[PDB]
């Protein structure tokens, strides 16, 4: 279970090694200033993106958004044991801008509100 | 063991169109060369169509006496040859055969298949 | 029930990507100087259940390759000497020795007019030229490309040895390597393997025959951008090597002046014993093996019953119609015919063989117009010993109305010989977040 | 196309002697210094069988008795001795160039 070996299994096996794969995440002088600012950005945004779901405290975390079934046609099981996050990435590839809207919208954006209001009261 | 196996023969009225079909069996059709030879007792042997690999983008010729009247085409996924014809003339009338060039540098009908009867009235 | 999104980070999945790479290497004008320490033992996973697709000839890590050995070349000759002053009258005559000859006129001896240290001083000087590094003016001569670019002399301390390169990915990327045999550079690759670096690779410059590179794992393969167009070159990598030997037998000697206060100049001095031309020895036999199993191959795509035929370049610049060598500092540009001569018919033709070859001082390494650079020369006696590990073909038929096709050398292109060695690495960004339906709630 | 004449139209021979069959093609079959007129043996009910491939080469699983010949324009098929086994239409063909050419057919028989 080296770097990406986890590439090929089930979706289900594959969370496994997913702190392994965290780890390794992070003119000659300006190509290795640009890969490197460019390296930092990026990660960066990723850091960010889970700071709004308030994932960022975690390697798996859930969510107040239900699934649209249309989305995808298969069963829990079916997801977890008969595919490889390769071909899942693929398959929804159409709505993750649909997804992470929906994430920031009907979690963070009413979760803030709600717990101020319990704080100020 | 190398075999051709000719179908689609059989009575046609002139004027008209049939497909001949030949399956190659015991070697890789996809990296050889085609033949299709006629025969009748009036003329004797006479040479009707070839058909080359994909470096030579799959270019055919015709012997002038059917050009135009008939068409050579294959499929290398499924291991079979087609002769198509049509405008069909009593002239056609004949045996075809399934032939492939054999020998190397020395092209000659080394294989045959038992040929199939068409005939045009 | 109700399905719920959850989030997941560090999951498997990557994108096809283009990035920089750095070099990693083990005076000298190759790449070494501007990298780092290698990775002595680069580690590979393998990947089980892994069909990740390949194309060579769109492969960026080949535009990277060639830029960091433009960059290289020209760095070396920065602090070089400039030989300016040197576009004279330059008068000459025939050398006459004892010779075995060559074409009549292949060396000259010339005598002009040079500067001194003191700008208020002249000086007298002859030197030997070979006929190729001369052209007549109108008997007086003028260098070759005096009336097209400035040339700079090659420091005489830096080799051209090649130094093998590795390339390793910067963080959040990998490289993904083809495990796969008798694999064309295209389609999907059966076995795939994750590397953080690439096996070194030696820059290499060669025409018509490629020389030092690697090997194929079983049996001859032969692959082309666009196997329809014969207009592409055709790339075959052999299984075996062969090897050939080549010298430069003639007893150069070196001198040297000072040209300005800042400067000294190195020229040809008298040749000591007899003038010989030079050549390269290949065995017969294994290149009729070798041939042998190129057209067996060859065969394989371009089906049976086809007479398969070789013959040399017809024509063009001397640069791509001859064979090039860059060793022991001298350029070497040979024939190659008696290699490219034959008819095969019946699977077979229908001890050494020594190929006639040339040198010259004055060169353009990447075909650049207004580029130019003065090798000095080298004293004494050279040979260089070198294995063949692949062809560059062209198809100079497109045959489809008969029953013949006849290949020759190609070349002019330094991308092609790179492309053989970078075929199995792919380059990949790692992205680590992704999302689920398994069902979960968070109290609020 | 290139034309090929081929005699005599029939023959009889008696068993023991040799036979002769000659074809001439209207202009050389020759190419790279090798001939490429080729000979097919058949008997009815079946398709024609290589016999003689580039003017004098056994196709395989010939028997000896059939020996080629000739160069250029001037080809013939020589058969010795005549066995009943030999009873067969034969053909020339023209390989060398698209298209490929046949005719002139000959009947061998028994005498
Ligand atoms: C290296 O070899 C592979 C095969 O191992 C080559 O893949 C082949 O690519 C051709 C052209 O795309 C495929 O031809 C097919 O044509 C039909 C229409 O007739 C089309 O519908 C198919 O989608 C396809 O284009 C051929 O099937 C395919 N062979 C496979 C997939 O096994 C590859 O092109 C070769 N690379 C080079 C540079 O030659
Ligand atoms: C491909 O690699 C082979 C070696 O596997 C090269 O052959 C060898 O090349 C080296 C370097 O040019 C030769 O050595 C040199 O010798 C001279 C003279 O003593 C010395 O001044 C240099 O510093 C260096 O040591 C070596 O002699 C030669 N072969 C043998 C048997 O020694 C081949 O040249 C390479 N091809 C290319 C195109 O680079
Ligand atoms: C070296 O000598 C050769 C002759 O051995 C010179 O070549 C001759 O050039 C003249 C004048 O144009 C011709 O008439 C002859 O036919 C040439 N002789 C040959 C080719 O054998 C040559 O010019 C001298 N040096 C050079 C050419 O650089
Ligand atoms: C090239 O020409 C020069 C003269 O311009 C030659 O040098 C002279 O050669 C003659 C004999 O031919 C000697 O008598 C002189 O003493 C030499 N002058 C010197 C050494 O300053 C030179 O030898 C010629 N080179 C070749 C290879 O023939
Ligand atoms: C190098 O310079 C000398 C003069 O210092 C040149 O010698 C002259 O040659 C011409 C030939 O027509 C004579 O008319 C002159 O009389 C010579 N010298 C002088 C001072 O007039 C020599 O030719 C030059 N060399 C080159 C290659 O140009
Ligand atoms: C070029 O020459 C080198 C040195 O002889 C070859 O490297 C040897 O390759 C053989 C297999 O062909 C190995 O058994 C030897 O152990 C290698 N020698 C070493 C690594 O020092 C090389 O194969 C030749 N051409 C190539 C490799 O394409
Ligand atoms: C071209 O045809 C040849 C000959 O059929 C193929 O190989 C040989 O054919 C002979 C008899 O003539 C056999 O005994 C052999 O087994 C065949 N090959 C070998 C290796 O023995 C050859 O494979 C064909 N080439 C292509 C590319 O299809
Ligand atoms: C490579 O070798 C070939 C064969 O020797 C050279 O072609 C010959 O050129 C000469 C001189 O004009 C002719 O007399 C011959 O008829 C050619 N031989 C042929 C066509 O077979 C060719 O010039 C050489 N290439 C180089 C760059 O020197
Ligand atoms: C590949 O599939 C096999 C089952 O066929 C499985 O046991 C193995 O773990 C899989 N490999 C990976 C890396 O998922
Ligand atoms: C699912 O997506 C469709 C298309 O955007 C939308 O019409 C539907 O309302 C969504 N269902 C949600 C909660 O169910
Ligand atoms: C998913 O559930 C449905 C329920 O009808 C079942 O028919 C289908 O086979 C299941 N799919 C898998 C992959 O188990
Ligand atoms: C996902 O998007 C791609 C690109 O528009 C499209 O080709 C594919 O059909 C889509 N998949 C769906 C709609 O399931
Ligand atoms: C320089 O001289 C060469 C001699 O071959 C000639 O071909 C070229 O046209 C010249 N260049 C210019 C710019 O005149
Ligand atoms: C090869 O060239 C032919 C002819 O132009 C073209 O039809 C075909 O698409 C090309 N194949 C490629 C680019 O893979
Ligand atoms: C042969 O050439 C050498 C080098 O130029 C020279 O020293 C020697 O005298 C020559 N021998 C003769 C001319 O007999
Ligand atoms: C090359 O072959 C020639 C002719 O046999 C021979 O004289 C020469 O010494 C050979 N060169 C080498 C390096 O063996
Ligand atoms: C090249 O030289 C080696 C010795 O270094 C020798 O064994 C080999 O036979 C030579 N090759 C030829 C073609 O002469
Ligand atoms: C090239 O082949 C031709 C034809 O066999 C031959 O006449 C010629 O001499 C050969 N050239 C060589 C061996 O240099
Ligand atoms: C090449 O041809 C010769 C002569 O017919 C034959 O003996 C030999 O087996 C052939 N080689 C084949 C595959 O190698
Ligand atoms: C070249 O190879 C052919 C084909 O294997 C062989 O028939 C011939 O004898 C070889 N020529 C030699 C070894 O000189
Ligand atoms: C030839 O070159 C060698 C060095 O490689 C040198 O020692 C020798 O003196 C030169 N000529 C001779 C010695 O005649
Ligand atoms: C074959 O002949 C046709 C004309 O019938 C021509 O257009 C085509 O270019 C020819 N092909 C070759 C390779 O010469």
């Amino acid at each position: 279970l080296g770097f990406l070996g986890a590439a090929g299994s089930t979706m289900g096996a594959a969370s496994m090694t997913l702190t392994v794969q965290a780890r390794n995440l992070l003119h000659w002088g300006i190509k290795q200033l640009q890969a490197r600012v460019l390296a930092v950005e990026h990660y960066l945004r990723d850091q960010q993106l889970l700071g709004i779901w308030g994932c960022s405290g975690k390697l798996i975390c859930c969510t107040n958004v239900p699934w649209n079934s249309s989305w995808s046609n298969r069963n829990l099981s079916e997801i977890w044991d008969n595919m490889t996050w390769l071909q899942w990435d693929k398959e929804i590839s159409n709505y993750t801008q649909i997804i992470y809207g929906l994430l920031e919208e009907s979690q963070n954006q009413q979760e803030k509100n709600e717990q101020d209001l319990l704080a100020l009261d | 063991e190398v075999k051709l196996e000719e179908s689609g023969g059989g009575l046609v009225q002139a004027g008209g169109s049939m497909k001949l079909s030949c399956v190659a069996s015991g070697f890789s059709l996809s990296n050889y060369w085609m033949n299709w030879v006629r025969q009748s007792p009036e003329k004797g042997l006479e040479w009707v169509a070839e058909i080359r690999l994909k470096p030579q983008n799959y270019a055919t010729h015709y012997a002038e006496s059917v050009k135009g009247r008939f068409s050579i085409s294959r499929d290398d996924s499924r291991s079979t040859v087609y002769l198509q014809m049509n405008n069909l003339r009593a002239e056609d009338t004949g045996i075809y055969y399934c032939t492939r060039p054999g020998y190397y540098g020395h092209y000659a009908m080394d294989y045959w298949g038992q040929g199939t009867s068409v005939t045009v009235s | 029930e109700n399905l719920w999104v959850t989030v997941y980070y560090g999951v498997p999945v990557w994108k096809d990507a283009e990035t920089t790479l750095f070099c990693a290497s083990d005076h000298n004008v190759w790449a070494t100087h501007a990298c780092v320490p290698t990775d002595p033992n680069p580690q590979e996973i393998h990947l089980e259940n892994v069909t990740e697709e390949f194309n060579m000839w769109k492969n960026n890590m080949v535009e990277q390759m060639h830029e960091d050995i433009i960059s290289l070349w020209d760095q070396s000759l920065k602090p070089c000497v400039k030989l300016t002053p040197l576009c004279v009258t330059l008068q000459c005559t025939n050398v006459t020795n004892n010779i075995t000859d060559d074409m009549r006129g292949e060396l000259k001896n010339c005598s002009f007019n040079m500067t001194t240290e003191l700008r208020d001083k002249k000086q007298k000087v002859y030197s030997l030229f070979y006929r190729l590094d001369v052209v007549q003016i109108n008997k007086e001569y003028r260098l070759i490309n005096c009336n097209t670019s400035a040339i700079t002399q090659a420091c005489p301390k830096v080799s051209f040895e090649p130094i093998p390169i590795h390339y390793c990915a910067p963080a959040g990327f990998a490289i993904l390597k083809c495990k796969d045999k008798k694999f064309n550079g295209t389609g999907p690759c059966p076995s795939v393997s994750t590397v953080q670096c690439t096996h070194g690779i030696k820059p290499v410059v060669s025409t018509q025959l490629l020389l030092n590179g690697s090997l194929a794992e079983e049996e001859v393969i032969i692959r082309s951008e666009n196997i329809t167009n014969n207009a592409k070159n055709i790339l075959v990598q052999l299984n075996t090597p062969v090897q050939i030997n080549c010298t430069r037998p003639n007893n150069n000697t070196v001198k040297s002046i000072r040209i300005g206060p800042g400067q000294a100049f190195y020229y040809t001095g008298d040749i000591i014993g007899d003038i010989r031309q030079a050549h390269c020895n290949v065995s017969k036999a294994t290149w009729n093996e070798t041939l042998g199993k190129v057209v067996k191959q060859l065969r394989k795509h371009f089906g049976n019953n086809t007479i398969i035929r070789f013959a040399q370049s017809s024509g063009g610049d001397l640069e791509v119609t001859t064979h090039s060598f860059n060793c022991g500092g001298e350029f070497f540009y040979c024939n190659t015919s008696g290699l490219f001569n034959s008819t095969w018919i019946s699977n077979t033709s229908v001890d050494s063989i020594t190929l006639p070859c040339r040198i010259k001082q004055i060169i353009n390494m990447w075909q650049r117009i207004g580029q130019a650079m003065y090798a000095p020369p080298i004293q004494g006696v050279i040979r260089c010993v070198s294995n063949i590990t692949g062809l560059i073909l062209t198809r100079d038929g497109g045959s489809t109305n008969s029953t013949t096709e006849t290949f020759r050398p190609g070349g002019g292109d330094m991308r092609d010989n790179w492309r053989s060695e970078l075929y199995k690495y792919k380059v990949v960004k790692i992205e680590p977040l992704g999302v689920a339906p398994t069902r979960c709630k968070r109290r609020v | 196309d290139i034309v090929l004449t081929q005699s005599p139209a029939s023959l009889a021979v008696s068993p023991g002697q040799r036979a002769t069959i000659s074809c001439r093609p209207s202009e050389s079959v020759d190419n790279y210094g090798i001939s490429f007129m080729n000979w097919f043996q058949q008997k009815p009910g079946q398709p024609p069988k290589l016999l003689i491939y580039a003017a004098s080469n056994r196709g395989s699983g010939v028997p000896a008795r059939f020996t080629g010949s000739g160069s250029g324009t001037d080809f013939s098929l020589n058969i010795h001795p005549m066995e009943e086994d030999d009873i067969a239409m034969y053909f020339c063909q023209q390989s060398k160039e698209v298209p490929y050419t046949f005719g002139g057919g000959t009947k061998l028989e028994i005498k």
